[PDB]
């Protein structure tokens, strides 16, 4: 139920994550701030190896879908 | 992203 | 009002700097394990580089009182 | 350090 614990799997697919992190998130108790932050920084941090590697590779200002896009696969 | 790059695509 | 913006200044006590982050980190809104979560991240994170040194060098197991008694004056 | 170490610090 904490935005905390949701943790990509080795194999689960990036969309699957992401999907289950928007909705824990949105129903998540907290300030827009926080869960901006919350997004600029656990959705990488709880990433698997190979999709942090990935994304911490585009940057903060890389956008969803070219995210999605470089994790497509 | 930010959270209202998740509320775009996956909504409130 | 964010918890996210609790700042230690270059030359402000670590005394007063932790005392502001604990009134807001309480009237901030956010599960009980969100607030654990930006007390052991956020915490540290923001103090003035002297301190942040101070308690890296202390080890993610020091006491807050452990952590005043270092950063006087 | 936990967010209860602040409230026996702080208190109420």
């Amino acid at each position: 139920t904490s935005i905390l614990d949701i943790r990509q799997g080795p194999k689960e697919p990036f969309r699957d994550y992401v999907d289950r992190f928007a909705k824990t998130l949105r129903a998540e108790q907290a300030s827009q701030e926080v869960k901006n932050w919350m997004t600029e920084t656990l959705l990488v941090q709880n990433a698997n190896p190979d999709c942090k590697t990935i994304l911490k590779a585009l940057g903060p200002g890389a956008t969803l879908e070219e995210m999605m896009t470089a994790c497509q696969g | 992203i930010t959270f209202e790059d998740l509320l775009d695509y996956y909504g409130p």
